[PDB]
C-alpha cells in the first residue's frame, strides 16, 4: 500500500487544491452514471434516470460531500488506514450492506475526476501515488467485512 | 466461445448431476457465503442460518436456471434473457460476484464428481459458468 | 453492447483526440507501468523508464489499434481478429490486465479533454474500452 | 488474512492427510489446462499440447511438487505469510517476471483439487479456511512486487 515521502508530499500538495465538497459530488455522481448498478443503494435519492438527473441530484451531491469528507479526513492517517476506517467498514457491512467492490469503483472514478480537474498537473507519478491511496482506502473499508 | 467439445463435456457432467442439481446449488451458495462473506451483502433479507430453507429454495432456482442453460447451450443469450434483465435492472449484483459463485459451483461439482471431474471437464465447466455469467451481466449498462 | 449514443460519444471523443492519439497511447502506458507495477512483468525486454523510445513506439501501435476499432465499432471482433490471436496465443497476457490499461487510457483522456470528458462520455468510453478488452481476450481458451 | 484458532486447526488437520506430490502435480497441471495462457512460463517443460500431455509431464509434476512444498512450509507461518514469502516474492517479480494474478489462479485450482480428492470431507467451513490461506499466500507472494 504505502507511499514514499515524495509521494506523500505529492498527495498532500494536490489535495490542498481540492474542493472536497465539489469533487465529492462529482465523484459519486459519475459512479452512478458510469456504473449504474451502483444506484441500487440510493432508491430514496429520487430521480437518477439520466446523467444530468444524477449529477445534479441534490441528495447525490450531499452524500458525495459526506463520503469525500470522510475520505479527506483519512488522508491524515496514511500509516493506519485500516484503523481509521474500521467503524465505517463495520457500518457499511452490517447496516448498509454495501459490496466492497463499490469502494474500488469509486476510487477509480475519483482518480478520473482528479485527472479531469487538474489536467497536466495530474502527472503519471501523482496518479501512481493516488492509486496507492484509493486502493488503501478501499482495502481499509473492506477489512472488517464478515 | 464454447467449443463443440465443451458442450459435450458440460451436458455429460450435468447429466450425471441429474436430480442432485438443486442440492448442489444450495451447497454452492453456502460455500460462497462462507468463503466469500462479501456476497452476503446481497442477501440481508435472507435467513442465512444453517440449513436455511430460504437458501435451499434459492439454490433450487439457481440450479434450475443452469439446467435450462445446459439444455439450451447453443442459444444461451435467449434462454437466459429474462434472468439477465432481472440481474441488470433489479438485483444489480456487481459483476465481480459471478466469478465467486462460479468458483463455488465448480468446487461443489468437484466434491461430488470424483470420476467425472477430469482436467478437460474442469476446463469446460469453468468456460460454461463464465459464459453464463457473461450473459447474466450483458445488460448491466 | 454499445448504444447509438455510446458510439456517437466515442467517435466524437476520439475525433477530438485526433493527431494526439499516439502521444496519449504512450502516456497511458507510462501511467499503467507506474500505477500498476505488475503489468511490467509483460515487458521485461522493454525500457520502461520515463522518455522510453520503446514505450513511445508501442503507444502508437496501441493507439492505431484503437482508432481502427472506432472505425469498425460495429464489427470489432473481426476488425481486431489478428490482435486477439496475438494476445491469446503468443503474448498470453492475463485478462485481468486489460482493465488496468483501460483505466489508464480513461485517465489520460480525462487529463486532456476537459470539455469533452462529460459523465456521459466517460461512461461510453469505459464501455468501449471494456468491449475492446473483451474482444482481445475472446480467444484465450 | 487472519485465521482464528479454529480455522488454523482445521487447515493443519486436513493438510496432514495431503499427498503433496500428487496434489502439487495435479494443481499445476490443471492450472495449465484450465487457464492455458499460464503455459507461457513453461516453454522449457516440453510437451504441453494436450491435457494428457500436461498432466503426465515429468517437469510439470516436479515443478508442482516443488511449488506446493514451499506452500506447505508457509503453513508454519500463518501469522506472518508476508515475511516468510518475501524472498520468493522478489524472485517471482524480478527474476521470473510472473504476473501475481497467476498466484490467485493457482489458489483457486488448488481448492478444486482438494475438493476433488477429499470429497465430502472438504466441507464448506474447511473450504472457507483454505480460501483464506490461498488468498493470504497469493497476497504475500505479490507483496514485494515493484
Ligand atoms: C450463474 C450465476 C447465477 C445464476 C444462474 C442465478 C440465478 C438466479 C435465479 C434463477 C434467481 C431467481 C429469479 C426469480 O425468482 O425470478 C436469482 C435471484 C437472485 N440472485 Fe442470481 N444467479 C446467479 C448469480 C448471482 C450472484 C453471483 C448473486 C450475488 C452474489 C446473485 C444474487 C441474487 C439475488 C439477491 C437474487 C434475489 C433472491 C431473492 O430475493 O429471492 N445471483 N438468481
Ligand atoms: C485496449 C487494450 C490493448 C490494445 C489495443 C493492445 C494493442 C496491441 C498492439 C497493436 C500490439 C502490437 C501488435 C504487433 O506488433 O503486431 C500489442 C503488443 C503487445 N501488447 Fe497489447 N494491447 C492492449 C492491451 C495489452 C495489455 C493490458 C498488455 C499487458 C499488460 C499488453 C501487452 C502487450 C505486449 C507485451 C505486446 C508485445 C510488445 C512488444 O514486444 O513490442 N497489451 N498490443
Ligand atoms: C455505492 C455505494 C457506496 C460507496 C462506494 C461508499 C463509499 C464510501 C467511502 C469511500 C471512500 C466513504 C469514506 C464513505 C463514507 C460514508 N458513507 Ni458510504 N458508500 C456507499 C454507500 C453508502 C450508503 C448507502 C450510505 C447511507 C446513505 C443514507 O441513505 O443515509 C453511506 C453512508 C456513509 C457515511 C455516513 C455514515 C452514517 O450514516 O452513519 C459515511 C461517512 N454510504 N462511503
Ligand atoms: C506462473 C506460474 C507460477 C505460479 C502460479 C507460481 C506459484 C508459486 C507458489 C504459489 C504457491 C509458490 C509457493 C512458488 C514457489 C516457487 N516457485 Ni513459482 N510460480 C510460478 C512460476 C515459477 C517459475 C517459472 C519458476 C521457475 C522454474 C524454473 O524452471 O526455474 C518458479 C520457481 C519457484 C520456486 C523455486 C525457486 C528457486 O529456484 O529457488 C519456488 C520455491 N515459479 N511458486
Amino acid at each position: 500500500v504505502h507511499l514514499t515521502p515524495e509521494e506523500k508530499s505529492a498527495v498532500t500538495a494536490l489535495w490542498g487544491k481540492v474542493n472536497v465538497d465539489e469533487v465529492g459530488g462529482e465523484a459519486l455522481g459519475r459512479l452512478l452514471v458510469v456504473y449504474p448498478w451502483t444506484q441500487r443503494f440510493f432508491e430514496s435519492f429520487g430521480d437518477l434516470s439520466t446523467p444530468d438527473a444524477v449529477m445534479g441530484n441534490p441528495k447525490v451531491k450531499a452524500h458525495g460531500k459526506k463520503v469525500l469528507g470522510a475520505f479527506s479526513d483519512g488522508l491524515a492517517h496514511l500509516d493506519n488506514l485500516k484503523g481509521t476506517f474500521a467503524t465505517l467498514s463495520e457500518l457499511h457491512c452490517d447496516k448498509l450492506h454495501v459490496d466492497p467492490e463499490n469502494f474500488r469503483l469509486l476510487g477509480n472514478v475519483l482518480v478520473c475526476v482528479l485527472a479531469h480537474h487538474f489536467g497536466k498537473e495530474f502527472t503519471p507519478p501523482v496518479q501512481a501515488a493516488y492509486q496507492k491511496v484509493v486502493a488503501g482506502v478501499a482495502n481499509a473499508l473492506a477489512h472488517k467485512y464478515h | 466461445v464454447l467449443s463443440p467439445a465443451d458442450k459435450t463435456n458440460v451436458k455429460a457432467a450435468w447429466g450425471k448431476v441429474g436430480a442432485h442439481a438443486g442440492e448442489y446449488g444450495a451447497e454452492a451458495l453456502e460455500r460462497m457465503f462462507l468463503s466469500f462473506p462479501t456476497t452476503k451483502t446481497y442477501f440481508p433479507h435472507f435467513d442465512l442460518s444453517h440449513g436455511s430453507a430460504q437458501v435451499k429454495g434459492h439454490g433450487k432456482k439457481v440450479a434450475d436456471a443452469l439446467t435450462n442453460a445446459v439444455a439450451h447451450v447453443d442459444d444461451m443469450p435467449n434462454a437466459l434473457s429474462a434472468l439477465s434483465d432481472l440481474h441488470a435492472h433489479k438485483l444489480r449484483v456487481d459483476p465481480v460476484n459471478f466469478k465467486l459463485l462460479s468458483h463455488c459451483l465448480l468446487v461443489t461439482l468437484a466434491a461430488h464428481l470424483p470420476a467425472e471431474f477430469t482436467p478437460a471437464v474442469h476446463a469446460s465447466l469453468d468456460k460454461f459458468l463464465a459464459s453464463v455469467s457473461t450473459v447474466l451481466t450483458s445488460k448491466y449498462r
